[PDB]
């Protein structure tokens, strides 16, 4: 009758067919009262400076500067030389280097055995 | 969150918003307005939770499978095709500030006025962060609806951003 | 903004108009030179190999 | 050459003798006219190049760089005036006497005729950008930018001096014009494959080389303006300069030993041009955008063709405007917001209307829209590069895709949309500014009409 | 864009003027402050009903966050003029 | 993982490490004339069992 | 505290002091000096003066000469029946090969 | 009159004669009437007003001439004095070869376009003229690389004639 | 030729007068819009000229 809905990544579950909504308990319900304490919380820190009159500059974010700190300067030190990473690092890396020597240095080699026997056509070639 | 009688109400005004795209024409959309209506009496008034949960949830995958591809949206409304097109017209009230005083000199009379706007919000802000202080518990708000003005003479705290903003039409 | 484009419009003009009207000048009262065999026993110098005046003067003068 | 020597020597009396409110306006009217005297070096000649004395000499290759460097002192002063505002006197003419000192070392380096007097001035340049970058950045990542700009050059600079010192005790000389007449094929053996190596890497880690840019994005992007300017558009040009004189005496071994280094530039276009598409900071987005044009050159060199050549000269010159002309209107919102993050400010074409349209002109030049001299040297490597091997057009094709796709994401991405709400010191921009970047993008837009005088020697 | 300008007065006439049309709503005691749920005994169904004829008369649509929280015809007045920058 | 995590991991980190390292062991030093000058023989002796210096 | 510290100095702007400024200096009178200085030497004589001097170079390179020179050899060329250009560079009369 | 017609040869011209077979008048000839008199005419005047004024300050360029020197063939291994002039020489040389290739270019496009639809056949000496000038530039400019010099070139035709001799070896084997 | 040259040209540089004159401001604003529409009006005509000696 009514097929069922299979997400994915690129196709988020709808709100109104996820089961979690539905089932509403005590529990959640200080959970999701929780969250709109923090929301609140946060938003009268902001309006507290960005209605303030004699404010002018930048209202620091403490969120984004984690983010950008997230992903250039905390990277290295909580890196790890494992199997994960090596292995990508390799193919990755060094992969597509020695893929493409192959495919320049097959195709050289060929064209310049047949500019020695004169049967590459290069008739009107004089600009290289 | 939304409680069950509001889960209820948006599904009904998604389904008739769907419905009339797919009927177009007037008179069509009256005729299944009014039986999509009756499905919803002749459960309105139901007893059992669980039962009122079962038809909700029962109803949404209907209304999923049978919605519109690309429903019919407002110009103005999120997805339409006039939304945002008037964000790069509406300029903040501060940029009035850096106004060269020899551009001022041709607006005296709304440059006399705006003056008295700022001293009005200059000398109501110090009340208006008292007002939330005592009227704050403890540790936090826990909701966004602020208080109103109790009290005659003051003006509703952080009104500045939610009374000058620019128009909908700026130019 | 307005004010910085009249600057750079004033001070672009303030020498390119002279320029302009000193080149029209130049192209009709003195005009190019006329490529002539060289005549025998005679050495031109470096910078009478060369048509518009103002080239000329410039080998001339600094080059 | 020692009438521009001498004249950018007393420019160092000139700043400390001035006045304590005049130190601007006298290093940068001076700057000017020091910049102006220079187009004199244009007289070159089909056959032969110009050669001052036993020391100095100028061709078409070493021109081009030389106006573009004296070019740079003047807007460097421009763009330092507003962040050097509430600086002690003395530690500002401090500050000018380095960016003097280094134009100093680079008039000398690229009319330098005797290869070791090249290394020395190209080894010179290191001291006053170490200090300028060291002393007067704005972060704490500043210090460890100078020790990775300082040994990454001296890894590779430092075989080179052996290198070429052999090469007199064998050869006899270091003049570059003798070399041209007393060159010989270079044997394929294991020595000379180290001597090629050491010739070449200390080039190579300065265009930078895919692989060896781990300095770049350190040294650009905590660097002052002034740092950054002459960092990316005369200091990465060293390298380019240097392989286009040092592979004369290299043939015919560099027709085998360019694979590996070709192979990491093709494929390190693709890589630096899609890192751009995911940067957070503004200033390392632009920073990354030199190593993936630098790229080309490596490639139009290490071919050794008449059209890579002159494609390659093109480019040098046309990034040194393009890159600079970008730092500078990064740093005007960085003199606002104080910040470097690009989704911090938005909407700033409702905010500053005229410097959104110089923001439009430096990210069309830098996608290589036709006929800025961009594209004619992109177009020329593209050439060549076809001739070399029919398979790279599918790379060279697609690291155009990526380009323009980060460059108009920068554009969209700071100018267009809705403006951040609660910065509202934004004002408007100053003449100083809005000069600044006409300087920039007006040199780079009237060379489209006589492009000839940047093709090099090979023209 | 070349449209009439919107007035206080001439929005409330068509808000009410649509009520008017509405066959479970008795035009005698149709008042500009008529609770529709404790003043007019309708239910919350026919009370969204009223809101999706009030966003087809006037072409824009009100979020159901606010759609549930106007209870008469003078609060979608309000409503209307503060959404359209409607003031004398 | 390239520019932030192996190409560090491969030159600069590695070589950087490997100093750090070498620079303990020259320097982790007792400070006993006894241990110094035993160092002093054992230099005398390989100079010339081993190497033969001394010849 | 951890120091005695002076705190951050908010940035200072240079339009409410002098709402004519052009961005170079806080004292009015140096200011209109470096903006003249910026936009004469700048623009009225590097960029207008050098593009005059740039485009009248006397014959860059040599390149005008070539082309008449060129002419001049094709007219002999085809007037005497020769070849207009010959495959070899030097003439084989002075050249002796390995064996 | 303003370039050697040899160097630069135009076929002569036909001009079909009108052959009006119609009452209605012409636009173009009306047209060509009005633009004489407003435009051509006009201009005239100005041409012979600037004109009178060079001939009153007239002087004349010429054109420089290189005699011959040595070429490479003739110098000492290492001798930089003999080298040099003998490399200027072959650097000169080389850009008037380049500009050959361009004038037998312009003749090929000249007469592809006058020529219109049967340019494939009209066109064949100017082709044939392009098909060999191409193979004497390509023989001695190409593959020299970046850095040519008359070095390679004399050693990329010693090379050549070592195949053309040794072709005869193998040709006159019978 | 002398006219089916200069004809051809003439249109081509027309379009272009209006971007020179609001490069320099050697003109005045609230006509704009009429001024471009104008531009293409006669460069309709002119390009016609051409057009009807390649007909012929
Ligand atoms: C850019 C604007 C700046 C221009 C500077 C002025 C130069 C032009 C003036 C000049 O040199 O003398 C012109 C000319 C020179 O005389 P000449 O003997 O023929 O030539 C002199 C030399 O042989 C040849 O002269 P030349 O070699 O010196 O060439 C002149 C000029 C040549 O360039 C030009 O100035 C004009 C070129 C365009 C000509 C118009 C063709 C446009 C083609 C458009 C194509 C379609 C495009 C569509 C897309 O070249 C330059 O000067 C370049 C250096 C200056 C520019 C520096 C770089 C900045 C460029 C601008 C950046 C923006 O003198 C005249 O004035 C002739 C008369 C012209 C008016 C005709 C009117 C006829 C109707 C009369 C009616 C009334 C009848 C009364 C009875
Ligand atoms: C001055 C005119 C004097 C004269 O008649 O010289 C004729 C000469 C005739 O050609 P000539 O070069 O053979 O002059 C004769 C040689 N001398 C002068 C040494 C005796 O033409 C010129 O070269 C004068 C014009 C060039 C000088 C002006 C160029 C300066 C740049 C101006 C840019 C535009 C702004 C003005
Ligand atoms: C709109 C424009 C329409 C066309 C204008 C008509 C004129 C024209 O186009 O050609 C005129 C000329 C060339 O035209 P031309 O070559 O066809 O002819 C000129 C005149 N005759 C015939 C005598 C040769 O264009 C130029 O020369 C422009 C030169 C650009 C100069 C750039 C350098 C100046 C700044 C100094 C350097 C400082 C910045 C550093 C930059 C780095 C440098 C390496
Ligand atoms: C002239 C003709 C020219 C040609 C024109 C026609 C061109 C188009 C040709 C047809 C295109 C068909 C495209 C089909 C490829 C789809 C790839 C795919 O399946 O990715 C989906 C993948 C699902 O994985 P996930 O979400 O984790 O869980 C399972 C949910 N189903 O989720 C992912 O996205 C993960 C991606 C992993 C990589 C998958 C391979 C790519
Ligand atoms: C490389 C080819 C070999 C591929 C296998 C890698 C080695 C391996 O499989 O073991 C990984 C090794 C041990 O892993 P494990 O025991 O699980 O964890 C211990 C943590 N030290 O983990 C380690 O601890 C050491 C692994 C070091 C491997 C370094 C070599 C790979 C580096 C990736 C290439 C670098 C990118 C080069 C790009 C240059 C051009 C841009
Ligand atoms: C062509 C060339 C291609 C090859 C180029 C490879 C790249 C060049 C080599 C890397 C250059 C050095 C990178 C920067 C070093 C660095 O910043 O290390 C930082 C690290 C942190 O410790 P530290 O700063 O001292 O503690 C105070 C913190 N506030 O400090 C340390 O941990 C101590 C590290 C000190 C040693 C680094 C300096 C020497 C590196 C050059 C090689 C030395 C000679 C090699 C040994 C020869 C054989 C014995
Ligand atoms: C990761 C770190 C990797 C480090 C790589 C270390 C490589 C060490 C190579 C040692 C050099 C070998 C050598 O001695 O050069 C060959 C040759 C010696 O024999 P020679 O007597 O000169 O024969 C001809 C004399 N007429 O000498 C010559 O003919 C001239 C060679 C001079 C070249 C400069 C000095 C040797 C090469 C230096 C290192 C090159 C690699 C640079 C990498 C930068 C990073
Ligand atoms: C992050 C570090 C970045 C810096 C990288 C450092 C530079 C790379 C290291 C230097 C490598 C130089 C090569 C030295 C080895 C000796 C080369 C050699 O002797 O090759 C000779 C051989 C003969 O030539 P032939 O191909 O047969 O044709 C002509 C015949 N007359 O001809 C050949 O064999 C062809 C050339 C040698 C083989 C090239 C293989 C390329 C594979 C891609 C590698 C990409 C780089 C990998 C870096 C990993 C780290
Ligand atoms: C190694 C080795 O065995 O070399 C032996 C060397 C051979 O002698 P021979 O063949 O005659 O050489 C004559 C050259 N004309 O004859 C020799 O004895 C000369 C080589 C001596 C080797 C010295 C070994 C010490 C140097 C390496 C120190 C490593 C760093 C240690 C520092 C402490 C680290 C914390
Ligand atoms: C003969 C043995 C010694 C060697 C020769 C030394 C020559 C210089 C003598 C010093 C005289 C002096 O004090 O000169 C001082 C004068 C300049 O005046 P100021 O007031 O310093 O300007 C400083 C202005 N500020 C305060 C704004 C920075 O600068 C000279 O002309 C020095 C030589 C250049
Ligand atoms: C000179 C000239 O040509 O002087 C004209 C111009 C000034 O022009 P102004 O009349 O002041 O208008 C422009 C000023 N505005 C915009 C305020 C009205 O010179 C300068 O300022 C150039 C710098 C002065 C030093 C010149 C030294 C020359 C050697
Ligand atoms: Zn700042």
């Amino acid at each position: 009758s009514f097929p069922k809905y299979e997400a994915s990544r690129l196709s988020s579950l709808p709100t109104t067919l996820d089961p979690a909504e539905y089932d509403i308990s005590s529990e959640t319900r200080k959970a999701q009262a929780e969250r709109l304490a923090i929301r609140s919380r946060l938003k009268r820190e902001y309006q507290l400076q960005y209605y303030d009159p004699s404010r002018r500059g930048v209202i620091e974010d403490p969120a984004l500067v984690r983010w950008t700190y997230a992903r250039s300067a905390n990277i290295y030190p909580n890196f790890r030389p494992n199997t994960k990473t090596s292995l990508l690092g390799a193919l990755f890396g060094i992969g597509p280097l020695v893929f493409w020597y192959y495919v320049f240095k097959t195709d050289r080699d060929r064209k310049e055995k047949l500019i020695q026997e004169g049967k590459l056509d290069r008739t009107f070639n004089i600009s290289y | 969150y939304l409680t069950h009688q509001q889960k209820v109400l948006r599904l009904y005004k998604r389904a008739l918003r769907h419905l009339e795209s797919w009927c177009i024409h007037r008179d069509k959309y009256r005729y299944f307005a009014c039986l999509l209506r009756a499905r919803f009496d002749e459960h309105k008034n139901e007893k059992d939770m669980v039962k009122a949960t079962q038809l909700l949830r029962e109803a949404e995958e209907e209304f999923w499978h049978g919605q519109h591809p690309q429903p019919y949206i407002f110009p103005e409304s999120p997805g339409g095709t006039s939304y945002e097109r008037y964000e790069c017209y509406k300029v903040p009230e501060w940029c009035l500030d850096d106004w060269h005083p020899s551009e001022k000199a041709m607006y005296p009379d709304y440059f006399a006025k705006r003056e008295q706007w700022k001293k009005l919000r200059r000398e109501s802000w110090e009340r208006e962060v008292k007002q939330l202080q005592e009227e704050t518990p403890v540790g936090g708000p826990r909701t966004e609806a602020l208080p109103p003005a109790r009290k005659q003479g003051d003006l509703p705290p952080l009104w500045w951003h939610i009374v000058t903003r620019p128009r909908e039409r700026p130019m | 903004d307005k004010r910085f484009l009249k600057l750079l419009r004033f001070y672009i003009l303030l020498t390119g108009i002279p320029v302009a009207i000193g080149i029209t000048l130049i192209n009709v009262f003195i005009g190019e030179a006329e490529l002539a065999e060289i005549p025998e026993g005679y050495v031109p110098e470096h910078w009478e190999y060369f048509k518009h005046p103002i080239s000329r003067w410039i080998a001339r003068t600094f080059f | 050459m020692l009438k521009y020597i001498i004249p950018t020597i007393m420019l160092m009396p000139l700043t400390w003798l001035s006045k304590n409110n005049m130190i601007w306006v006298n290093s940068t009217a001076h700057s000017l006219l020091i910049s102006f005297t220079s187009l004199l070096l244009m007289n070159q000649f089909g056959d032969n190049s110009l050669n001052f004395s036993l020391l100095f000499f100028s061709d078409s290759l070493s021109t081009p760089l030389l106006i573009l460097t004296m070019w740079l002192l003047p807007l460097m002063l421009m763009a330092s005036q507003h962040h050097l505002s509430k600086e002690n006197l003395t530690r500002k003419k401090l500050f000018i006497t380095m960016l003097i000192s280094l134009q100093l070392f680079l008039i000398m380096t690229f009319t330098a005729m005797e290869l070791i007097l090249f290394y020395i001035l190209f080894e010179a340049t290191l001291v006053p950008t170490l200090i300028i970058i060291t002393r007067w950045g704005n972060q704490t990542e500043r210090l460890n930018a100078g020790l990775y700009f300082l040994f990454y050059t001296l890894a590779g600079s430092l075989p080179l001096l052996v290198a070429l010192i052999y090469i007199q005790n064998t050869v006899g000389s270091l003049n570059f014009l003798m070399l041209q007449y007393w060159v010989q094929p270079v044997h394929n053996s294991w020595s000379n494959v180290f001597m090629w190596l050491a010739c070449m890497m200390a080039f190579m880690v300065k265009m930078p080389l895919y692989g060896l840019h781990l300095w770049l994005p350190k040294a650009h992007v905590e660097a002052p303006i002034a740092g950054s300017m002459v960092l990316a558009a005369v200091l990465l040009k060293l390298g380019g300069y240097g392989m286009l004189r040092i592979t004369l005496i290299l043939n015919p071994m560099t027709d085998f030993m360019a694979y590996p280094f070709i192979m990491l530039s093709l494929w390190g276009m693709i890589m630096t041009s899609s890192i751009c598409l995911r940067q957070t900071d503004l200033k390392s987005l632009i920073a990354y955008s030199s190593v993936s044009h630098m790229a080309l050159v490596i490639v139009a060199i290490l071919i050794q063709t008449p059209w890579s050549y002159m494609g390659a000269t093109a480019l040098m010159i046309a990034h040194g405007l393009t890159s600079s002309m970008l730092f500078c209107l990064a740093n005007s919102n960085y003199e606002r917001i104080h910040s470097r993050t690009m989704i911090l400010a938005r909407g700033l074409q409702t905010l500053l209307p005229l410097m959104a349209t110089w923001w439009l002109l430096a990210s069309l030049t830098n996608l290589a829209l036709p006929p800025t001299i961009n594209l004619i040297g992109e177009l020329f490597v593209v050439m060549s590069t076809f001739s070399w091997s029919n398979i790279t057009i599918i790379l060279m094709g697609v690291n155009m895709v990526i380009t323009a796709l980060y460059s108009l994401y920068m554009l969209i991405m700071t100018q267009r949309g809705k403006y951040t709400y609660h910065i509202n010191n934004i004002s408007p921009s100053f003449t100083r500014e809005n000069a600044l970047m006409s300087l920039h993008i007006l040199p780079l837009l009237l060379l489209t009409l006589n492009p000839k005088i940047i093709l090099g020697p090979l023209y | 864009s070349d449209a009439p300008p919107l007035t206080l007065e001439g929005i409330k006439d068509r808000v009410l003027y649509v009520l008017k049309l509405y066959d479970k709503i008795d035009p005698e005691k149709l008042s500009v402050n008529s609770h529709f749920m404790k003043d007019l005994g309708l239910d919350s169904l026919d009370q969204v009903e009223i809101i999706m004829a009030m966003e087809d008369e006037f072409g824009f649509e009100i979020p159901d966050i606010d759609a549930e929280k106007l209870m008469c015809p003078q609060e979608i007045v309000d409503y209307i003029a503060d959404k359209k920058d409607v003031y004398e | 993982l390239l520019d932030l995590i192996w190409l560090e991991a491969i030159l600069p980190k590695t070589i950087s490490l490997a100093q750090m390292k070498a620079s303990t062991l020259v320097t982790n030093q007792k400070g006993l004339i006894k241990l110094y000058f035993l160092s002093f023989l054992i230099t005398i002796l390989i100079s010339m069992i081993l190497f033969n210096f001394h010849e | 505290l951890r120091w005695q510290e002076d705190p951050e100095p908010e940035d200072e702007n240079l339009y409410e002091k002098n709402p004519d400024s052009h961005g170079y200096d806080k004292d009015p009178a140096v200011d209109i000096w470096n903006m003249r200085v910026v936009f004469f030497f700048g623009f009225s004589i590097v960029l207008v003066l050098g593009s005059t001097f740039v485009a009248y170079l006397p014959d860059y390179r040599m390149q005008e000469w070539a082309r008449r020179e060129a002419e001049r050899l094709v007219k002999y060329r085809e007037a005497h029946g020769l070849p207009i250009m010959e495959s070899n560079c030097f003439d084989p009369s002075k050249i002796q090969l390995p064996e | 009159d303003s370039w050697d017609k040899d160097v630069y040869p135009e076929p002569p011209r036909r001009t079909p004669a009108p052959s009006p077979q119609t009452s209605l008048p012409n636009p173009i000839t009306y047209l060509t009437k009005a633009f004489d008199l407003l435009v051509d005419r006009p201009v005239t005047l100005v041409r012979e007003f600037i004109e009178r004024q060079h001939a009153k300050n007239k002087y004349y360029y010429y054109h420089r001439e290189f005699r011959r020197v040595p070429d490479i063939t003739e110098c000492q291994e290492k001798d930089v004095l003999c080298m040099f002039e003998a490399e200027m020489q072959w650097r000169r040389d080389y850009k008037v070869d380049q500009e050959i290739v361009n004038i037998i270019q312009e003749r090929l496009k000249a007469c592809q376009q006058r020529e219109g639809e049967s340019h494939r056949q009209n066109c064949a000496k100017e082709l044939e003229q392009f098909t060999q000038v191409v193979k004497a530039y390509q023989d001695r400019y190409h593959d020299l690389g970046a850095h040519y010099s008359a070095r390679k070139c004399l050693a990329k035709q010693k090379q050549r004639m070592l195949a053309e001799r040794k072709a005869a070896k193998e040709a006159a084997a019978a | 030729m002398n006219m089916f040259s200069s004809l051809s040209l003439v249109t081509l540089l027309l379009l272009t007068m209006p971007i020179m004159m609001m490069s320099f401001n050697t003109y005045k604003p609230s006509n704009y819009p009429l001024y471009v529409k104008t531009a293409i009006s006669y460069a309709f005509i002119t390009s016609m000229i051409p057009t009807m000696m390649f007909i012929h």
